[PDB]
């Protein structure tokens, strides 16, 4: 796909168990895959209801 | 560029002799009239060329009782009619019979409000030739026209160039243009018959192109060359974050254009309007002035004529003289009419007495005009206003004058504190005993290029000189408000305080002084007079050469205070051993 | 109408979870109050539910997904109040699989008319067609905005011939409609026809069906009962000839883009506008029901949207020192306690939360999603008296308490009202004492649809275990087990604590009633037995004087050497313990009214 | 403008000892002279007025006198708490004028410093700079000689030092010398050392550390 | 006694202006002579100006004539000094004082003073670089640990340990001016070597002028 894993330093980006990965894009673009109960760009917030 | 209009209607001029000069000073070089344009009671061979610059009139245009053949308003494009002459007339031409033959209003393409009244002008040729329907703006208007065709004049047909036989005069340049009745579609104004000739909706008198930057004149509002519906707000609102923000591009609204700041004598506001009035529940605050909201109960406000309960009052009388007691600033005008000093058998109101006028002794500022056409013969001057510093002229008499003195017996003005005439003309006439008019530095009182003094029938300069009546010899530049050393504008020597003197009592005299900015101020009472030398350097007890009694370091003392101290052998106060 | 999202490119859960989340949020949404973010959506997703979206407040972000079309046929206006990367209102990126099995082919934004702010960025879309067949400058309002349309398609077909070279797709139904670039010179805006007389109103956002301010799709500024206006009707009318300002009998306040007759009770009024907080040089002042901005106090800002702080944290919390009123929201997120290594931010010492014990007012929402494990309450906010609700979480909730594993009670004992918003309390497995609370006494207005207190400790067990509030408390409940946490006491209160009785007729510390609160009697007041000791704490409100009487006042003794308006005052006691003035020739006191009685 | 010359500018006496500070007026100002005392970190406070009179609230330890244009401030029993700068000011003319000011030190025995050395922090090195610190604690007099010799390379022009105020109990001073290096200047060196001598030190002391060992 | 509180200090650039004030309580300033005195770093006391509100007369030192204007508000019971056309040499702590009493003309009433810094330099929050203890910071049975505060402006910066809990054995060294135009400050504490790694040692550096607070734990 278009995705690669984050570096050990970059992995710090995601919180609350969010999985950090990057888009293969001159600037770095961080994405997280949040647990079902988490949301926000870094998985910092809980999902309501 | 911008000047105010007048408010005379068909009233006679106070001074027929200076009436023409008045108009010139008021209108010369003006493009926009912030007021009504009134040209009345003119003589023949009048120098009216100063009117050629006018393009817009915010109010109505009145031309009446003139013997002149023509009035050079060829550049006039709009009569906005904010105020209308009589029965909703924007333009009125009355009794100009000498008399007008041509209108010559070549550029006039728009009237926004009101109709046209042309009557009894027995020379005028083209009052019934103009297609007034085109001139009237698209918007619903009374648009009543009363056209008197009893000209009793053999007039030439419009130039061959004037297709449709519509003209303002006999020349080809006088041919009337049509901006509305010739438009395609529903366009309010056009350059021509095509859709491509339509003017921007914000255009008024017409356009040179399709853009709001191409307008000949603006319909709603002129923003630095661009016709727009509103002036940019000083403070805007963010509808997404629910927050107000400062607007770098915000401007103040003055009349019908944006300004970066309000013109002199106008107040700024937080809504962004320039006003001559500070709205209710606010205060006038200096910095330059602005009108600020009251956060706490507003301060006492003194009012003059034209304001509040005095709006319908013509003059100050014994019935209302007391209302100015304790006032320093009067919001409104003052007027002293024959009826003020005479009695009124109808209302049974007493005449003002000399001792009652003293209520104005504390007066420093008038926001309106000062009109004095009567004055007690026991008062040789207007010194009751000696402490008057500023006349703003926000309200003008006849819409023109901020200071008028007529038919008075005063020998001198005596208004020594008067330093500013914020706006308006000054008129001093028929004061046959009044000398000290030309002795006043009027150019130092005026602020606007459009201000001037008009005068006539005052005491002859030759008579003043013949009797040796002039400014004091110590008076700088010979500029004074009266013959006394106390009435001088500036002193060539020392001011002392309120009297020009040769010197301060520094080296000689019992009541010794010191020099401070050319003023003569007293030495501290505890100070010892120095014969042939400088008694003191200031008013404080520590600024003297020697003590009159003895020292109480650093200050001179008469007797020691009770730390109880006593005068010791040192010649100074020391703490006492007895307690 | 719905809240939008703000996750950027990040997603929650797997493809299905993300789809269902998108579905539920926009299921019947016409206006997105935020951004529209579609990322990592599969080709099996049915996105037809987005068909009802007409307006997007923020940006439109579509990236790294695979589906044939983006079904937003009714989208007309993108406001761009939020701009992705700070540059473009619309993003279309990488919408294809690297195995070329699936890709985005069409946008079909056939009704898109105007983008009020931001540019357009369409890049790296191997099979995305008809992107260079759009006259993007017809749509983008900002002439200075960047428009990027580059690597999009290779073998893509031409537009239908009726499209005249401009289309959002291959069909005739996909033809682009131009609204600006085809206008008369006189318009300088969008039109609904080629004629000079067919230009849309200046305040119109997107296209229109006529020349009037009521014929427009959407407003650029304010909506005044159907009309699009540059501003709501101003309080003063300006006279251009006389330079006067006259009262305007018909005014409306600017509120969130709509003109209203009056400002909401929980918003401060700036000069004609309802604002979340006043400008930096102004302070809030209480008037007649309303609060007004006036020409200041400590600008103690909150967290959340409109602030640089996402949470109270180890580097943020010190800002609340000596804070009594928070100008904003207050988020406590997990990272605000555990720390945030991404920014080199250390964990927050839990006891630094005590800084909030001085805060009485929060103008925004209170959002607690994490709370120190040794704390069983939010008593740290016991001083809280009100929640403004001027800003709301997910544009709905003013009070949020979630997943506080060890919290049993709420606290906020001084809390009297919540002026706006919804209340969400859930997943608080230990929270017990909230069950009996009557929210209609706290939350203003109707509450039936605004209360969500589900999925917390079961009431059955809360009560069965005896975890109930002191029974002396009245209907309305408590914020916790104690009488000091009671909303309203059955009898009296002392110090705000629910008590059985006051010491009126007995008790050493004799009291009197005031508003059902027990107040002590004056120190010099004689204790009564069987009747009330006093009717106040004043020296003249006691039934009897315990000592000496000086006129109307009970005193411990008759005064000597007191300075009044007449100089030094000396009085002596009578046999009745009433005080009387000493002889005028007395020294420092007397034993009587006579000269010979002088000391 | 009356000038006031104050002397000595520095005195030293043991606790309980008698100390006199004098000032000479350029003019006869009678008794219009006041003495003020400024403690470290504090505003000047009044002690004596009218040449000799004690101001209420002022310790009885102070009194003054006058002879001609010479004024004296006397303390009968110097305390550690009296470590301050004293000023003679005239209040006879305007402006009021001050003398240079006098300081009084508490006399005690001479003692060597306790010497130790610090390395730069790791966070500092990562910042592109380095600070190496050598500190002399609890010594008297305040005069001391501190030399930086990194790998026996004497440093100069790249260091600053500061001296603390007199200790209120032990009447001692401390001296801290900081050597400034760039990250590059730090890396090129291995053994950092500080050589210290003092009047109360019978044998010179050198402290050192190795880069990477801390 | 009486209370005198100076304010209005801070950082101003040369050619600019700064307005000092001093609130009084316990007496009516109207009846006394109000003085300002300034002390440049490393210098003695320089008399600046006085106002005597009773009659409104003022006097100035030659060093400030034409630039400084002194006044007071007897309704606010507060003194003011308007200093215009300030230059770098005007850096000083400015004290307020009053001549309490009628025949008493000495400065018995004093405030604390406020620092006025005049400099083209902008403000700068401190960088704190914690100095770990080690076998090389050990002397006898005790060992030093400390923190260095580098490149901050203007002075002063406030430094304490453990939020003021640790003051014993603490030695703070007066600021020096660096070639950067910024200031440097240092503070150390000497503790039993057995406490290292056991007792919390956090250096708390507070620089008001830049709204900067830096907390550094000092350890191996
Ligand atoms: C909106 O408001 C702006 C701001 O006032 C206004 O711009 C102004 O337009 C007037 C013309 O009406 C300009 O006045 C001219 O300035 C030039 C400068 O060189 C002069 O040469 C012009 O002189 C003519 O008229 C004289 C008559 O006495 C002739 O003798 C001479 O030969 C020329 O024919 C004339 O003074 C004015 O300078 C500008 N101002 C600015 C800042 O540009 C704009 O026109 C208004 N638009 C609308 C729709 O109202
Ligand atoms: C301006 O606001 C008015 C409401 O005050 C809008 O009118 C409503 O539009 C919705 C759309 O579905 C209708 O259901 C309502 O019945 C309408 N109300 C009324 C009174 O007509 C109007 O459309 C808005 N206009 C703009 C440009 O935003
Ligand atoms: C919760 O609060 C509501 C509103 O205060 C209470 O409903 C009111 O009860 C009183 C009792 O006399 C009635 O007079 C009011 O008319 C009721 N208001 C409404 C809107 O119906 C409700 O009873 C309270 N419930 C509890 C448990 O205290
Ligand atoms: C004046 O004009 C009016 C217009 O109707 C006309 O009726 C009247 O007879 C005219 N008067 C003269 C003297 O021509
Ligand atoms: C008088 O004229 C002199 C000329 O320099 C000026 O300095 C002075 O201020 C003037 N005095 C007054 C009262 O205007
Ligand atoms: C203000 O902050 C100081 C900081 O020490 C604190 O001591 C004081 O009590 C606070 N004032 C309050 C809470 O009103
Ligand atoms: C709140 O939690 C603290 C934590 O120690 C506890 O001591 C206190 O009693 C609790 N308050 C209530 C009402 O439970
Ligand atoms: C705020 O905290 C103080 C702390 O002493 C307390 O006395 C006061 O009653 C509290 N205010 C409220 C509303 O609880």
């Amino acid at each position: 796909s278009h995705l690669v894993k984050c570096a050990e330093k970059e992995k710090t980006f995601c919180v609350n168990g969010g999985e950090c990965f990057m888009v293969k894009s001159n600037p770095s673009r961080y994405l997280c895959k949040c647990p079902n109960e988490f949301t926000g760009d870094r998985c910092q917030n809980y999902v309501m209801a | 560029q911008v000047c105010t209009g007048t408010d005379m209607k068909l009233r006679l001029p106070a001074s027929p002799e200076t009436h023409l000069d008045m108009l010139r000073h008021l209108y010369q070089g003006c493009q926009v009239v912030q007021g009504n344009l009134e040209l009345t009671y003119l003589p023949t061979n009048a120098s009216l060329s100063f009117l050629q610059d006018i393009q817009e009139v915010q109010g109505y245009v009145l031309i009446a009782h003139n013997q002149v053949r023509q009035v050079p308003l060829q550049r006039l494009r709009i009569v906005r009619g904010t105020q209308l002459f009589e029965d909703n007339y924007a333009l009125a031409v009355l009794d100009n019979g000498g008399g007008l033959r041509e209108l010559q209003l070549r550029s006039l393409t728009e009237i926004l409000k009101g109709g046209v009244l042309i009557q009894r002008n027995p020379q005028l040729c083209y009052q019934d030739t103009i297609l007034w329907k085109d001139i009237f703006h698209k918007n619903n208007q009374l648009a009543l026209t009363l056209i008197d065709t009893n000209r009793s004049r053999a007039c030439h047909p419009c130039s061959p160039m004037c297709k449709g036989s519509r003209c303002w005069g006999e020349s080809s340049e006088d041919c009337q243009s049509l901006t509305r009745t010739v438009c395609a579609g529903g366009c309010a104004r056009c350059k021509g018959p095509l859709p491509t000739d339509c003017c921007h909706e914000q255009c008024a008198a017409g356009c040179t192109g399709p853009k709001h930057s191409d307008c000949l004149a603006c319909l709603h509002f002129n923003h630095s060359g661009i016709c727009e519906l509103h002036c940019p707000a000083l403070v805007t609102y963010n509808t997404d974050t629910f927050e107000s923000m400062p607007n770098p591009e915000g401007r103040y609204t003055f009349g019908a254009s944006c300004v970066t700041a309000c013109p002199y004598n106008y107040l700024s506001t937080d809504v962004g309007f320039c006003t001559l009035v500070c709205p209710l529940h606010n205060q006038e605050v200096t910095a330059t002035q602005r009108c600020e909201k009251c956060s706490k109960p507003c301060a006492r406000v003194c009012y003059g004529l034209g304001m509040e309960h005095l709006r319908e009052v013509r003059a100050v009388t014994s019935a209302n003289i007391q209302e100015f007691a304790g006032c320093k600033k009067i919001f409104g005008s003052l007027a002293f009419l024959p009826e003020s000093f005479d009695g009124d058998p109808a209302s049974n109101t007493a005449p003002l007495q000399p001792e009652q006028l003293q209520v104005f002794e504390t007066l420093e500022e008038i926001t309106g005009y000062l009109y004095i056409s009567a004055w007690p013969d026991s008062l040789p001057d207007l010194s009751v206003f000696q402490n008057l510093q500023v006349i703003r002229g926000r309200i003008l008499h006849n819409g023109a004058y901020s200071l008028t003195l007529q038919g008075l017996g005063i020998s001198w003005l005596g208004l020594r504190s008067l330093r500013e005439l914020g706006s308006g003309l000054a008129l001093i006439h028929h004061n046959t005993h009044l000398c000290f008019v030309h002795t006043v530095p009027w150019d130092q009182l005026f602020r606007n290029p459009h201000q001037a003094l008009l005068h006539t029938a005052n005491r002859p300069e030759d008579e003043c000189v013949g009797e040796g009546l002039a400014c004091h010899q110590l008076c700088a530049r010979g500029h004074c408000w009266g013959p006394g050393p106390t009435q001088c504008v500036n002193c060539s020597q020392f001011l002392r305080g309120q009297e020009c003197v040769e010197e301060c009592r520094v080296l000689q005299g019992l009541p010794r002084e010191y020099v401070n900015a050319r003023h003569c101020l007293p030495c501290h009472p505890e100070c010892q007079p120095q014969n042939g030398s400088v008694t003191c350097f200031g008013p404080e007890a520590d600024q003297c050469v020697a003590c009159a009694h003895y020292k109480d370091p650093p200050f001179c003392v008469a007797r020691c205070p009770s730390i109880w101290k006593f005068p010791d052998e040192e010649g100074a106060c020391q703490p006492c051993p007895i307690n | 109408v719905c809240p939008g999202t703000l996750n950027g490119l990040s997603v929650t859960g797997d493809a299905e979870n993300q789809y269902q989340t998108l579905y539920k949020l926009y299921e019947r949404c016409e206006v997105v109050m935020g951004n529209l973010e579609i990322v990592l959506t599969g080709h099996n997703a049915d996105l037809s539910f987005l068909q009802w979206i007409r307006e997007v407040t923020g940006y439109v972000l579509v990236a790294m997904n695979e589906f044939s079309t983006l079904p937003l046929p009714n989208l007309r206006v993108v406001r761009g109040t939020q701009v992705y990367d700070g540059k473009f209102a619309i993003f279309v990126m990488l919408n294809y699989n690297t195995n070329s099995s699936h890709a985005l082919r069409q946008l079909r934004l056939t009704q898109l008319t105007e983008i009020l702010s931001g540019g357009v960025y369409i890049e790296k879309n191997d099979k995305l067609c008809h992107m260079d067949t759009i006259d993007w400058r017809d749509i983008v309002r900002d002439r200075d905005a960047e428009i990027v349309v580059k690597d999009n398609g290779r073998s893509c077909p031409p537009c239908h011939e009726v499209c005249k070279g401009r289309c959002w797709g291959p069909g005739s139904e996909d033809c682009q409609t131009l609204t600006k670039t085809i206008c008369a010179p006189q318009c300088n805006g969008h039109c609904f026809g080629p004629n000079p007389n067919q230009c849309c109103h200046d305040e119109c956002a997107g296209g229109c069906s006529g020349p009037q301010d009521t014929d427009c799709f959407a407003c650029r500024h304010f909506n005044d009962s159907g009309a699009c206006v540059p501003r709501c009707p101003q309080p003063l009318v300006y006279n251009k000839l006389t330079f006067q300002l006259e009262p305007n009998p018909h005014t409306k306040y600017q509120y969130g883009g709509v003109c209203v007759a009056s400002c909401p009770h929980n918003f401060v009024v700036d000069q004609t506008s309802c604002v979340r907080a006043c400008p930096p040089d102004k302070m809030e002042v209480d008037k007649n029901g309303l609060k007004m901005c006036e020409p200041c106090p400590k600008a103690c800002e909150g967290t959340g949207s409109g602030s640089r702080f996402q949470t109270v944290d180890s580097s943020n919390i010190d800002g609340f020192v000596n804070c009594t009123k928070i100008l904003g929201n207050l988020d406590f997120l997990i990272t605000g306690l555990n720390g945030d290594p991404w920014h080199k931010i250390p964990a927050l010492d839990p006891e630094k939360l005590n800084v909030f014990r001085t805060v009485r007012e929060i103008t925004g929402y209170l959002n607690i999603q994490s709370w120190p494990p040794h704390m069983h309450n939010f008593s740290v906010f016991s001083n809280l008296t009100t929640i403004g609700g001027r800003s709301l979480y997910n544009r709905g909730f003013s009070l949020l308490i979630m997943k506080n594993l060890n919290v049993t009670s709420l606290g906020f004992r001084s809390l009297k009202e919540i002026s706006a918003g919804r209340i969400y309390i859930s997943a608080n497995r230990q929270l017990c004492y909230h069950h009996s609370l009557n929210w209609t006494k706290v939350l203003r207005g109707p509450t039936e649809e605004r209360l969500d207190i589900k999925h917390n400790r079961p009431r059955r067990d809360c009560v069965a275990e005896g975890k109930v509030c002191d029974p002396l408390c009245s209907s309305g409940g408590c914020w916790g087990p104690g009488p000091g946490q009671c909303l309203s006491c059955r009898n009296y209160s002392r110090g705000g604590v629910c008590v059985t009785h006051c010491n009126f007729l007995n008790g050493e510390p004799r009291e009197f009633a005031h508003e059902a609160e027990c107040f002590s009697c004056h120190p010099e007041c004689q204790p009564m037995e069987g009747t009330a000791t006093c009717n106040g704490s004043g020296s003249d409100t006691c039934a009897q004087c315990a000592h000496f009487r000086d006129g109307p006042h009970c005193v411990s003794s008759c005064p000597h050497g007191v300075l009044g308006a007449k100089g030094p005052i000396y009085k002596y006691p009578d046999v009745q313990n009433e005080c009387r003035p000493c002889h005028e020739n007395c020294t420092q006191g007397c034993k009587g009214p006579e000269l010979q009685d002088c000391l | 403008d009356i000038q006031m010359t104050q002397s000595p500018s520095s005195l030293s006496a043991s606790v309980g000892d008698r100390v006199t500070i004098t000032c000479r007026a350029s003019q006869d100002v009678n008794t219009a002279v006041a003495w003020y005392q400024q403690k470290p970190g504090k505003a000047p406070k009044l002690l004596i007025y009218s040449a000799s009179f004690l101001y209420s609230g002022v310790p009885s330890r102070f009194s003054g006198s006058r002879s001609g244009t010479d004024f004296t401030l006397t303390i009968s029993s110097l305390q550690p708490e009296d470590f301050a700068t004293y000023y003679c000011q005239q209040h006879y003319t305007t402006p009021p004028t001050f003398g240079q000011g006098t300081k009084v030190e508490i006399k005690r025995t001479v003692a060597a410093p306790s010497v130790f050395i610090f390395p730069p922090s790791d966070e500092q090195l990562k910042s592109g700079t380095a600070s190496v610190v050598c500190l002399l604690n609890n010594f008297y007099p305040r005069e001391a000689k501190v030399q930086w010799k990194v790998d026996n390379a004497l440093q100069s022009g790249n260091s600053q030092e500061s001296v603390t105020e007199q200790d209120s109990k032990d009447s001692t001073y401390s001296l801290s010398s900081t050597l400034t290096l760039s990250k590059a200047d730090y890396e090129k060196h291995k053994v950092y050392a500080c050589e210290v001598t003092h009047q109360g030190l019978s044998s010179p002391v050198t402290k050192s550390f190795n880069r990477g060992e801390c | 006694e009486v209370q005198l509180v100076e304010s209005g200090g801070g950082l101003v650039q040369p050619g600019g202006s700064l307005r000092l004030s001093c609130a009084a309580s316990g007496f009516n300033i109207k009846d006394t002579y109000i003085h300002w005195v300034r002390q440049a770093p490393g210098k003695g006391l320089e008399w600046v100006a006085r106002i005597y509100p009773t009659n409104g007369y003022t006097r100035y030192a030659d060093s400030v004539k034409g630039r400084f204007t002194i006044s007071a508000d007897t309704s606010k019971n507060t003194a003011y000094l308007q200093m215009n056309s300030l230059r770098a040499e005007d850096t000083a702590v400015y004290y307020c004082s009053r001549w309490g009493g009628d025949g008493f003309y000495a400065m018995d009433y004093w405030g604390q003073g406020t620092l006025v810094t005049v400099s083209s330099a902008s403000t700068k929050g401190p960088s704190v670089f914690p100095l770990a203890p080690s076998s090389k910071s050990t002397s006898g049975g005790t060992a030093a640990l400390g923190c260095l505060v580098k490149d901050y402006f203007p002075e002063p910066v406030t430094v304490s340990w453990n939020s003021g809990a640790l003051t014993s054995g603490v030695h703070t060294f007066p600021a020096v001016l660096q070639s950067s135009g910024l200031y440097s400050l240092s503070s150390v504490v000497t503790v039993p070597s057995s406490s290292l790694g056991t007792q919390t040692y956090i250096c708390n550096v507070n620089h008001k002028p830049s709204n900067t607070k830096v907390d550094k734990k000092v350890e191996p």
